[PDB]
Formats: C-alpha cells, structure tokens, sequence
C-alpha cells in the first residue's frame, strides 16, 4: 500500500490494546445450549453482569450425567495450539524458500539472455 | 487379642507412600497431546507438520 489511511487502519488492526480474557463456565442446568445462542451471565462474587456469546462447547451425552463446559471470548492458551502455529509458520517459511529458490534461478535465467542482447548490441556498435 | 494388636501395629508400620512411575506418565501424556495435535491439524486441512 502507498497511502496513509490504509496504513493507519492496518496499524490499528496490527495491535491489541485490551487485556486478553477467556471465560470458562461449568453449566449443569436443564436448558440445552446451542452453538449460536447468546446468554445473560450474572455472577455477583466475580463482578459479572453481561451478555456472553458462546464460542466453545464440550457437551456430554444426555444420559452421561456429567457437566457441560462452555467457553466465551476465545480459548485458553494450551501448548498444542502453539505447536500447530509453529508448524504452520514453518510450512509457510518452507514454501517461501522453495518459491524464492526458483525466483533466484530465473533471475539467473533472465540474466544470461539479456547479457546476450547486450553483447549483440556491443558487436553492433563496433 | 494381644497378637491381633501386635499384627495391627506391624501392619500400621507400612509407609503410606506409593511410588508412581514418571516415564509411562510422560509417554501417555505425549501420546494424548499427539492425538490433540493430529485433530487440530486435520481441522486445519494440512497446514501443519503433515
């Protein structure tokens, strides 16, 4: 990009200026929770009175008697996510190097033909 | 009943420490983490180690 407004919006998109929070709730009610519904969260000891949008669900079978785990505002850190990020970055770097190898080779390929043209012009000049 | 008490005392002697192995725990943890990594890679197409 060349103008300044696009770079301004890009820079604004490039940073994160609020604490990164992730909320996890263990729910054991009768009402089922879907993947789209937005609930109202009230929790006085933790100072919560807001609307929460579901982003992660770990449900059990209806006969399993177990609790449900519901997430909001992205997920906890975890290592396997970091390993996946590192692996995909490695793949991107590898394919970039593979492309740049051919780019350098064709830079050598586009070299010799133009050198031949220069030699032809040199002979013409004499 | 005295020998019952003696045997109960001797049986109370036993150390309440149960040595649990760490190598097998680490290997199982690694296998489960590998399962999670494979799941995440599959959900991301193939943009990972494999």
């Amino acid at each position: 990009i060349t103008n300044n407004d696009d770079l301004l919006i890009f820079a604004k998109k490039q940073i994160l200026d609020v604490p990164e929070t992730a909320l996890t709730i263990a729910y054991k009610g009768k009402e089922p929770v879907s993947e789209r519904d937005v609930w109202y969260f009230i929790h006085e000891p933790m100072g919560f009175e807001t609307e929460v949008k579901v982003t992660k669900i770990k449900s059990s079978h209806p006969w399993s008697k177990k609790f449900q785990e519901i997430g909001f505002s992205n997920s906890r850190r975890d290592m396997v996510r970091i390993q996946t990020q590192i692996a995909n970055q490695v793949k991107k770097a590898s394919v970039d190097t593979n492309k740049i190898n051919s780019f350098s080779s064709i830079a050598m390929n586009a070299y010799d033909s133009r050198i031949l043209t220069e030699v032809v012009g040199v002979v013409d000049g004499d | 009943l005295a020998r019952v008490e003696n045997l109960l005392e001797r049986l109370l002697q036993k150390n309440p420490v149960i040595k649990m192995d760490d190598k097998v725990v680490a290997e199982v943890v690694s296998r489960n983490q590998a399962n999670s990594f494979d799941q995440y890679n599959y959900t991301m197409g193939g943009a990972a180690y494999s």
